[PDB]
């Protein structure tokens, strides 16, 4: 067993991870007590759940997660919360001021001073691991906290644990929900630092769970309540193998084997299904064949982009419930005749599935219905460089005339950082049409 | 707890300063005597933003009163709200500043300045976390505009990391006091586009209008031209006074609104327009709200939107709305009236929602602007300031202070500048 | 109000419909930058697909389908054909082809070349143009990516002239992926008597240059259907409809109906509509061949208003509701 | 359509089907680059208050 340490960052990361450690929760039957009735093994464990969660004398299962905020309002209601007895106090750390949507602020100025605490909480939890095998950060590329002190973080991490994997969920800018106008240039940003110190990021455009929660489950206005409720689905689904016993990705080095051959081009398009409304009165439950075939609908995908303009470069199908895998190989069998689907010349045309016999956990009250099967599509598609695209362009105009700029050179960035992470995100943008087309 | 320190200076500083204090008093439950009487959470969840906490669980504005005459400030203290506000700080002078902008920043008000910094210091100290200052005043007078840009220069260089608002009354010869007030103006303007983050621009020409043409007010007051900047100052302190994820602060209300340092003055709106005492009964439907929130004849500063282009703005909606119809009309005005808004600001228009309507409405909306049609009002100012100083006109007032026709030279040219500076971004293009 | 924006000004057809459109005082045109806008006339290359659908509030249309360029591509077509099993290696309305690189299937070319000598092995080199029995002169060509089609040596000759002519067929795809054949097609024709041994190409650019019979019988070396069909019943007792119009829909079905799957926007955030032009050769036999579709055909002068129009009531107007000339192909 | 590596187990199962086959910087530059911004904020602020001396 090898043990992986959550890092929220930010409102979006911590409120992210607030829904993610609830699931985690009800799935693994733990209760807001810490206690778990069902392991037996008291004091400690080798078993799979373990690596999410640590165990002290009384039997209490503690999150081995460390949350951190340049601001306190968010990280109180979870002192404050249901699961306040879940974390101890030095797991959650708050500042007196936030970055105010400040790539720089929260990079340079307020990141310089709370940085050294941060690692030492952060260490704190590795000397409990016996073998820590990388860390999940939650986190936002709008946000001057979520982007700017992130970024601090990851190049710290890979300092302090070079051989360690790390993974990010990040929560893609959408105008919809946004607080901020910046959001692209600390976008742009923060992935230009981060991006040789992330081994696999699956991104969430905000935008595709807003139309998601409208269309499916029927929300006339969603809130960030809305928004995390599924996405901690999403997470969970792809984080069960950690946390259940199985064979595929058992372990963070095996995302990036299965997912990433250029490091890079490391973000895997996510796509979920179903997604039904706890309000609807009848409903058939949809078979493997009709989840599976969802996996290829646009509508469906954590960020919305055409993967039948792209290649792929590998494919996995993560179901949860009924399922087995006869159903599962007639389904792609249909599909492949059916759609578009071109890989790469230099892989091979398949998929790596796996199954748990588990359905899906609902949060009682939440939106979402029971379901008896569901799946999780993670598919490294060159078709998610469209929300690069999106987002260096609203950049480029913005940058042309210095807008807002002076906000960041006020902090003491340079004004040639802008332009050194607008370059290499113009790389990228060629790498991925170099592999795709 | 991130406290906001308010200061009113002068006059017109002290009238609106005591109007906005008595209306958001009561939007918190507060009353006269300090004690709180509500029934919501929501009142007092952001209360020490502009409030102290005393024993007896009594709140205390953190506002600061000045002027170099104690006329106003007479009035203030036998008025109705007179008895919340800390004593000892309320700080004056006896000789007054006679519309003098150079008796205001370098004689009398020079005299009076330390010991307002006293009472600002003792504020800031007991802050948890400061965000920065507000200051209500006229650029016309001599106290609120002279003194008051001092004290602005002065916070500055004890609190440079801290961010500097201003509601500032620009002078109008439909309300005119004297003959010199596009000297102060020009002289403050030439302040402020130095040494604040945000300024919310309110028009005494745009003030006045509003009484006479629409609110069918024949012989306007001051009482009735307060009337609108108190709800514009609700308005537009909602998003800071009550928990929201939009603007919640003033640097990140900065970070939003100000594309370039110098370009920070502000357009406000208002819906619907009331008159004191009008007490109407039907509410605005959501759509009603937004037409008339971006009308011209809502706005608190004399210019024609559509004269300019927004380069930013921020709506502010008070009430039990649907939030869904909100989202519509807000981007049904973006889509129907795309060129107005600049192209290479993307998503320009920030949204928030506030379930607390102000008193007296089922529901309001309000606007701040940044436009490039706000030249039109430094114009005008401009012309009347040229008007006499090409004849050095009333100058000898401001000579027999020490200062030098050059000063006003400068104070001219910058303001000109700043003119200058937002036609070109007017007619730039993505 | 709707809004537009126009990014491709050398376009004679849109320039059109982008007239019409102001025209009913419902559409206003933007700048061509601003994002928010209802309907795109996008350009004819790297049209940014990945901008569009992503503003909150409105449904975006673009006059273009993302990944057509399979199909309107020289190679691209042929590749497609050969490989698609709807249409296969066996398809029998489409001239032998084969995709050819300078400097790929030669090998495959000349592997059929060779059955054809021993014992007509006319052909023609696509990217200038160059038709010759001899496969050595063709290879070289090219050298200094083609496509080399067998070159139809027996076309239907119109008389009086002795003359070859091709068939210009204006499709329009809307928003629902319904096939729609505009009525009225063209013949451009060669105004020179065909001679076994600018008579051969009967692009209109080559007529008015080379030819010193441009436009006498016709009107620019452009026949119209009314004349077509009435001179195929008087010469050979026939109707347009039944010896070619049968074999063109048939063909514009087949190769929209295979593409379909790639391209279709029927679930996507944003809507594509597409003008095609499909051009066609006939034999002496009175059968039908494709030689290339074009994903931006210009229009005949006489046919710009009718065919327009539609364009805005079928594919604009249907998703854009104000306050048939088409023949609907159905699957 | 091949199925390879089939492991099964009381959780569930899981496999791979086959269609078709082919065919950095230090913490002292850390310090550094965190200690220049500060700097040149110190040099901003200082000219600022500098100005406001004057
Ligand atoms: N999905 C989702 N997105 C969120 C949530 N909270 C914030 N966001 C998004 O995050 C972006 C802003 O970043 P934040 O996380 O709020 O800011 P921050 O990381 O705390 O940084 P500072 O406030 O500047 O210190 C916006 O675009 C929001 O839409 C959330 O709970 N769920
Ligand atoms: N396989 C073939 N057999 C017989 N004639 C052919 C042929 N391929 C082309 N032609 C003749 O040569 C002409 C070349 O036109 P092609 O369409 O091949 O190039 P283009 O794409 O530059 C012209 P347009 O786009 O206007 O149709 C055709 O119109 C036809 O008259
Ligand atoms: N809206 C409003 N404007 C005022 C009021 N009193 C004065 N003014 C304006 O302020 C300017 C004169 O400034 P004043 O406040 O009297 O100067 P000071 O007290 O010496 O600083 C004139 O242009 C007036 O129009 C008031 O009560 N309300
Ligand atoms: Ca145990
Ligand atoms: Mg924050
Ligand atoms: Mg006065
Ligand atoms: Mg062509």
């Amino acid at each position: 067993m090898r043990e992986c340490i959550s890092i929220h960052v930010g409102q979006a990361g911590v409120q992210i991870g607030n829904a993610c450690w609830e699931l985690y929760c009800l799935e693994h039957g733990i209760q807001p007590d810490g206690q778990m009735p069902s392991d037996k093994t008291i004091g400690g464990g080798d078993d799979s759940f373990n690596t999410f969660f640590s165990e002290t004398g009384a039997g209490k299962h503690v999150p081995r997660a460390v949350f951190v905020d340049l601001e306190p309002t968010v990280i109180d209601e979870v002192r404050t919360g249901t699961y306040r007895q879940l974390f101890h106090p030095e797991q959650l750390i708050t500042g007196k001021e936030d970055a105010a949507n400040n790539y720089a602020r929260g990079h340079y100025t307020i990141g310089k001073e709370i940085i050294d605490l941060v690692l030492d909480r952060i260490r704190k939890l590795a000397d409990q691991c016996t073998g820590l095998q990388g860390f999940l950060v939650f986190h936002s590329f709008g946000g001057g906290t979520g982007s700017g002190f992130t970024s601090l973080l990851m190049e710290r991490l890979s300092v302090d644990y070079g051989k360690k994997s790390k993974l990010e969920f990040s929560i893609y800018p959408a105008p919809q929900v946004s607080t901020a106008v910046v959001e692209p240039y600390n976008s742009i940003l923060t992935t230009h630092t981060t991006l040789e110190h992330s081994d696999c990021a699956f991104m969430v455009d905000n935008e595709a769970i807003y139309d998601i929660c409208r269309r499916n489950l029927d929300i006339e206005r969603p809130t960030y309540t809305n928004l995390n409720r599924l996405i901690s689905q999403i997470v969970s689904s792809i984080t069960a193998s950690l946390r259940f016993d199985g064979a595929l990705n058992v372990d963070l080095t095996e995302f990036q084997t299965n997912l990433v051959p250029y490091p890079r081009i490391h973000f895997p398009l996510a796509t979920y299904a179903p997604v039904i409304s706890a309000e609807k009165a009848y409903h058939e439950q949809l078979s493997v064949a009709e989840i599976t075939n969802a996996c290829f609908e646009p509508a469906n995908q954590m960020v919305k982009c055409d993967p039948r303009h792209g290649k792929y470069m590998a494919c996995c199908l993560l179901y949860r419930g009924d399922v087995v895998p006869k159903d599962v190989n007639a389904a792609i069998a249909t599909i492949k005749t059916k759609r578009s689907i071109q890989f790469v010349d230099w892989c091979p045309t398949g998929f790596k599935v796996g199954i748990n016999y588990q359905p899906p956990t609902v949060v009682p009250g939440g939106d979402l219905a029971k379901v008896q099967r569901a799946v999780c599509m993670l598919s490294n598609t060159t078709a998610i460089a469209e929300a690069w695209a999106r987002l260096d362009h609203k950049f480029d105009l913005m940058y042309a005339k210095r807008a807002f700029v002076h906000w960041y050179v006020g902090e003491g960035m340079e004004e040639g950082e802008f332009s050194e992470a607008r370059e290499d995100m113009a790389a990228l943008e060629k790498d991925y049409e170099e592999v795709g087309v | 707890m991130r406290e906001i320190v308010h200061i009113q200076a002068g006059q017109c500083g002290n009238q609106i300063g005591a109007k906005f204090w008595e209306v958001i008093s009561d939007e918190h439950g507060i009353d006269p005597t300090g004690s709180y009487h509500g029934d919501s959470d929501l009142q007092l969840e952001r209360i020490n933003v502009y409030y102290n906490e005393a024993t007896g669980n009594k709140y205390v504005p953190r506002a600061i009163l000045v002027d170099l005459e104690p006329g106003t400030m007479d009035s203030v203290r036998s008025g109705p709200f007179g008895q919340i506000f800390r004593p000892d700080n309320f700080v004056f002078g006896q000789s007054g500043a006679g519309n003098n902008w150079a008796k205001g920043h370098y004689t009398e008000g020079a005299e009076l300045v330390d010991s307002v910094l006293d009472v600002v210091r003792k504020e800031s100290e007991s802050c948890d976390c400061l965000q920065g200052f507000q200051l209500t005043h006229s650029l016309g007078g001599g106290t609120g505009s002279g003194m008051g840009t001092l004290l602005i220069s002065k916070i500055r260089e004890e609190y440079p990391d801290r961010i500097m608002n201003t509601f500032s009354v620009m002078p109008s010869p439909k309300v005119s006091d004297t003959v010199v007030e596009p000297y102060n103006a020009t002289l403050s303007v030439h302040q402020l586009v130095e040494n604040t983050d945000e300024t919310y621009c309110i028009d005494n020409e745009a003030l006045y209008d509003i009484c006479f043409r629409t609110l069918k007010l024949t012989t306007p007051t001051y009482g009735d031209l307060n009337h609108l900047v108190s709800a514009t100052m609700s308005g537009v302190t909602t998003c800071l006074r009550f928990p929201g994820q939009l603007n919640a602060d003033l640097r990140k209300l900065a970070v939003n609104m100000v594309p370039f340092p110098r370009l920070h003055f502000f357009m406000p709106g208002f819906a619907p327009l009331t008159s004191r005492g009008s007490q109407q009964y039907r509410a605005l439907t959501v759509p009603e709200l937004t037409q008339q929130m971006f009308d011209s004849k809502n706005m608190m500063a004399a210019c024609d939107p559509r004269h300019g282009r927004y380069l930013t703005v921020a709506a502010i909606f008070r009430g039990r709305m649907s939030m869904k119809e909100v989202d519509e009309q807000m981007l049904n005005v973006q889509n129907k009236n795309s060129s107005y808004f600049v192209e290479w600001i993307p998503n320009n228009v920030k949204t928030a929602v506030c379930d607390i309507p102000p008193r007296g409405l089922k529901m309001s909306a309000t606007f701040i602007g940044n436009s490039t049609a706000i030249q039109e009002l430094f114009k005008r100012i401009s012309e009347q300031f040229t008007a006499m100083f090409r004849r050095k006109a009333f100058l000898h007032w401001y000579t027999g202070e020490g200062m030098d026709e050059m000063e006003f030279t400068e104070a001219e040219s910058n303001m000109n500048d700043l003119v200058s500076e937002y036609q070109q971004y007017q007619d730039a293009t993505a | 109000m709707y809004t537009f924006v126009v990014r491709d000004e050398n376009s004679s057809v849109y320039a059109e419909v982008s007239r019409l459109l102001l025209a009913t005082g419902q559409w206003k045109r933007l700048r061509k930058d601003n994002p928010r806008f209802n309907l795109m006339l996008g350009e004819r290359n790297r049209l940014p697909f990945g901008r569009l659908g992503h503003e909150p509030g409105l449904v975006q249309l673009v006059n273009y389908y993302r990944g057509a360029d399979k199909l309107c591509r020289k190679a691209s077509l042929v590749k497609l054909i050969k490989t698609s099993p709807e249409l296969s290696e066996s398809c029998t309305w489409f001239p032998e082809s084969y995709v050819i690189y300078p400097t790929d299937e030669r090998e495959v070319f000349l592997a059929a070349y060779n059955r054809r000598r021993e014992g007509g092995n006319v052909w023609i080199a696509k990217s200038g143009i160059l038709i010759s029995s001899e496969a050595s002169e063709l290879l070289d060509f090219i050298d200094e990516v083609h496509v080399i089609q067998k070159y139809l040596e027996k076309p239907l000759l119109l008389e009086p002239g002795h003359r070859k002519f091709d068939i210009r067929s204006w499709v329009l795809v809307d928003h629902l992926y319904n096939i729609y054949l505009y009525r009225e097609g063209v013949l451009r024709t060669s105004s020179e008597p065909y001679n076994s041994a600018t008579c051969h190409l009967t692009n209109h650019c080559i007529q008015k240059e080379y030819s010193k019979n441009y436009g006498r019988y016709e009107e620019g070396n452009e026949m119209f259907f009314e004349e077509f069909n009435q001179y195929l019943m008087d010469a050979l007792n026939t109707t347009l409809e039944n010896s070619i119009l049968l074999q063109i829909k048939h063909i514009i079905r087949s190769c929209l109906m295979c593409i379909e799957p790639a391209i279709s926007t029927k679930h996507l955030h944003y809507q594509s509509f597409q003008l095609f032009g499909f051009d066609f050769m006939v034999d002496e036999e009175l059968k039908v061949w494709l030689i290339e579709v074009n994903g931006a055909p210009a229009c005949a002068q006489k046919l710009y208003a009718e065919l327009c129009q539609g364009i805005v009531d079928v594919a604009i107007s249907s998703v854009f509701p104000l306050a048939s000339i088409f023949i609907k192909l159905h699957h | 359509m091949e199925v390879i590596e089939l492991n099964k187990c009381t959780s569930g199962q899981s496999f791979e089907v086959i269609l078709k086959p082919p065919s950095d910087p230090s913490l002292e530059e850390i310090q550094k680059k965190l200690e220049a911004a500060e700097e040149r904020r110190k040099y901003q602020e200082a000219e600022l208050l500098k100005h406001l001396a004057e």
